[PDB]
Parts: C-alpha cells; structure tokens; sequence
C-alpha cells in the first residue's frame, strides 16, 4: 500500500500521522532526569502509534515492528527534540513548557555533550531551512532503517527518498541542489544516531545507579544492552 | 514486552 | 576542490592505503583481539597520511584535523573492513592471512554482535554491487562528516563545499553507470543510509575498547589517544 | 599528543 502512494500522498499520510507535542509536569540531577524521563515515557506511547500510521511499517512482522521501534526510539525523541527546538536557537525545547539551555545541561553529569550537540543539529537544520514536511520523511527513515540491517523496507525507503527529492523538485531546486541537499539531511541522520548512542549509554548509567524509569521505558533500554 | 501489546492498539 | 569528479574520484583512488597483514599463525588458536590491535595501529598510521591526501583536508587547521581522525578512525577502519570481506560471505577480512568467521567471534566476549552488524554490512555492499569508486568516496565523506558538529569563529562552510563535491562526484559516478535520474537518487540514498550504521557499529565498538582498557588487551600508544577522546 | 605529530610529520 505504501508503495502505491504518491509523494503527495505520502506527505499528506506522514503529516497527519504526526504525534502531539507534549506538555511536561508543572533544576538538579534528579529533578532534570526526572522531567524529562517522565516526558519521554509519554511520548513513547505517541510514537508506537505513529509508527503504526507510517506506510509500510504495518505490513512488517510484529518482531520487526519491534525491533525497529527498539533501535531507533531515542533517534526519533531526539530528532523530534531537535525539530521543535529549530525557532529556538541555543535553547531545547523538550516540552512548550520546558525550554532548556546548555546551562541547565550541567545539572546531569556528560549531558552537557549531548547537548551541544543536540543544539548543533537543531542550528544545522534551522540553516538549511529544513521543511516539516522533509522532518516527517527523515523521522519515518530513521524508523525503518536504523535496525534493517541487524527488503521490504528498502522498497519503502526508496519511496521516501522519491518523496524527499518531490519535495525538492519544488519550491525550484536545481538537480544539482536536489541531491546536495538530500546528501546533506541524510548526513545529519549520521549524527542523530550518534546522539543516540551516547544517549542510551547514559540512560544505562542512570538506571545502574539508581531516577527509577519506567517499565516500557526499561524495556527499550535493555534491548541495547 | 509492553512494545508487544502497545503495538496491536 | 578546483577539480572534476574525475579527477575526484582518481585522487581518492591513489589516495588509498594499502592492505596490510596481520601477525595471525594458523598453528596458534584475548589472543584474537591482540591481533586486532596490532593491525589496527598499523593501519592508524596509513590512515593519517590518507587523510591528508583527501581533497580539503590538509587545508583546515591541525586541532580539527585531530577531531575528525579522533572521532571518525574506527568507522573509516570498519568500513574498510567491510569492503574487503565483501566477496567473502559469511566471513570478514581483516587481512589477506585473517579471514574471520562466525564462530570465531565468540573468542572474545561481546563481540559477536559487532561482527554480525558488520556481516549485515558486508552482505549489503554485496547486493548493492558497490564500486570502488563509491568506497572511496564514502570513505572521505565518513572523515569529513563524523566530525563537524562535535566541534575566532571556523567558518566550516568548506568542508560542507567538499562534501557537497564528494556528492555531485558520487552522482557523476552512477550517471556514467547508466543509472536513471531516480535510480541515482535512490542509490545515493542507499550508500548514505550505509553511515548511519557504521557510525553505530562505531559506537558499539568504540565502547568494547573501552571496556577493554579497564582490563588484559593492552592498547598501543596511539589507540589510546584516539580512545580517549570518545570519553 | 602522536596524532598531532604524526599529522605535523
Ligand atoms: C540521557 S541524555 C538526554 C539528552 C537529551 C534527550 C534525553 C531524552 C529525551 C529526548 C527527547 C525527548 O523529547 C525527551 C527525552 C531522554 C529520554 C529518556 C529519558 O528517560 C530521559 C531523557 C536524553
Ligand atoms: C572490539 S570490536 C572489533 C570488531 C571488529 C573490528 C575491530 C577493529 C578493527 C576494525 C577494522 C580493521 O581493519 C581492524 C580492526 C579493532 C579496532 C581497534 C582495536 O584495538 C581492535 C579491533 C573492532
């Protein structure tokens, strides 16, 4: 079904299956991680149903569906964080009623690293004048391919990348400019991954020495380790 | 898995 | 990069460090991963003067050269492994006398995972038929690109005028190949899509090493450095 | 640092 949309109708479908933007609860170590812990777990909930409207991912197995959302839900978090916080240069705007600075970072212990580079993304995106309608196509290819490797799915990626160069092809860019510009938004794919990572190595830190996550929230955690 | 029976709503 | 695709892709192809060989003996079955590191830090120091024959490189300052290896030397080692065990499924080739197998990963704790990440990887260039021409071009976007956004005010607007050229250089490639307009795109999709597990498989790696170093598997001098700086 | 030598050699 995915695979005989159009790139209208592949952009209409991604919008309209866009979760919510969250609110939080109304710093220091435990109260940041607190926050945002809480936010994240809600945003989950959010996310497996949005994956489930993502053309193509409803086709997949149940263990692939899994597997998929497993790998790359910090990514999608991130990315998403990245997004909303695009109008909000050196500031995160986790929640509408969450803006944090790079100050507020060193509340937690090497989260100050992750969020200058969080903030980078955000500047890099806000630089290339990055679309809405490009993010929801970069979001749904961070689904299914960041745990592809580890067919189907190709013949779906290869849909969003039609549709990305679609979106392209209007508003007047250049072929040239066409694929510059997708070669630069999946490079930033490169380093939300990296984000990701380190990350989930210190959620993994944070859940040894003991704020108590959340059972959906440690279940997407051990799945990376 | 929670993911099992969040991901059949 | 006052320089055709052509004269692109012939610059990285000469640019290209040698295969080395291991210390490995078949009669002798940690060990495993002593070798590893050996060949590793001999392959660092190929890598160092590749980097310099990479288009753009030379001209940014010494400190972001730094960076760039720093955050980028296992991913450009992976994905050098990964072509070289390409025609050799189910198997990684670390050198000429080191083909790996499934089975001999389990020598050292932890590391099955990669090498099946890196078998994923190595079964994909093979599907893809990648050429060596797009290996090389991946390669010195992986050296340009890991880096960046980890870092007077830069203006490092040159290295994205250089990987905007690596690009249209990639593109030039699959054009002469026969490839269609959407089949380029697609293909250029796909070959991007690949970095986005190297640097994952980089990671995973990156953090083995370091669990390593904290004991049995003595790092050399120089892959400590590079360890480091992920920390 | 030998990464700043060996770029430096
Ligand atoms: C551990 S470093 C930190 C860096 C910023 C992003 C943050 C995320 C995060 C990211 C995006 C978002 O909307 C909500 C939450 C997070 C996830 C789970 C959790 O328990 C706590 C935080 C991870
Ligand atoms: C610990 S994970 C392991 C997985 C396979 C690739 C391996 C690498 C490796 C990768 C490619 C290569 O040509 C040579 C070496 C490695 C790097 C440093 C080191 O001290 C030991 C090994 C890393």
């Amino acid at each position: 079904l995915a695979l005989s949309l159009t790139a209208d109708q592949m952009v209409s479908a991604l919008l309209d299956a866009e979760p919510p933007i969250l609110y939080s609860e109304y710093f220091s170590e435990a109260s940041m991680m607190g926050l945002l812990t809480n936010l994240a777990d809600r945003e989950l909930v959010h996310m497996i149903n949005w994956a489930k409207r993502v053309p193509g991912f409803v086709d997949l197995t149940l263990h692939d569906q899994v597997h998929l959302l497993e790998c790359a839900w910090l990514e999608i978090l991130m990315i998403g964080l990245v997004w909303r916080s695009m109008e909000h240069p050196g500031k995160l705007l986790f929640a509408p009623n969450l803006l944090l600075d790079r100050n507020q970072g060193k509340c937690v212990e090497g989260m100050v690293e992750i969020f200058d580079m969080l903030l980078a993304t955000s500047s890099r995106f806000r630089m290339m004048n990055l679309q809405g309608e490009e993010f929801v196509c970069l979001k749904s290819i961070i689904l299914l391919n960041s745990g592809v490797y580890t067919d189907h799915i190709h013949r779906v990626l290869d849909k969003i990348t039609d549709t990305l160069i679609h979106l392209m092809a209007k508003a007047g860019l250049t072929l040239q400019q066409q694929h510059q510009r997708l070669a630069q938004l999946l490079l930033i794919l490169s380093h939300i991954r990296h984000m990701s990572n380190k990350g989930m190595e210190h959620l993994y830190s944070m859940k040894c020495k003991n704020v108590p996550l959340s059972d959906l929230l440690l279940e997407m955690l051990d799945a990376h380790r | 898995k929670i993911l099992h029976r969040l991901l059949q709503d």
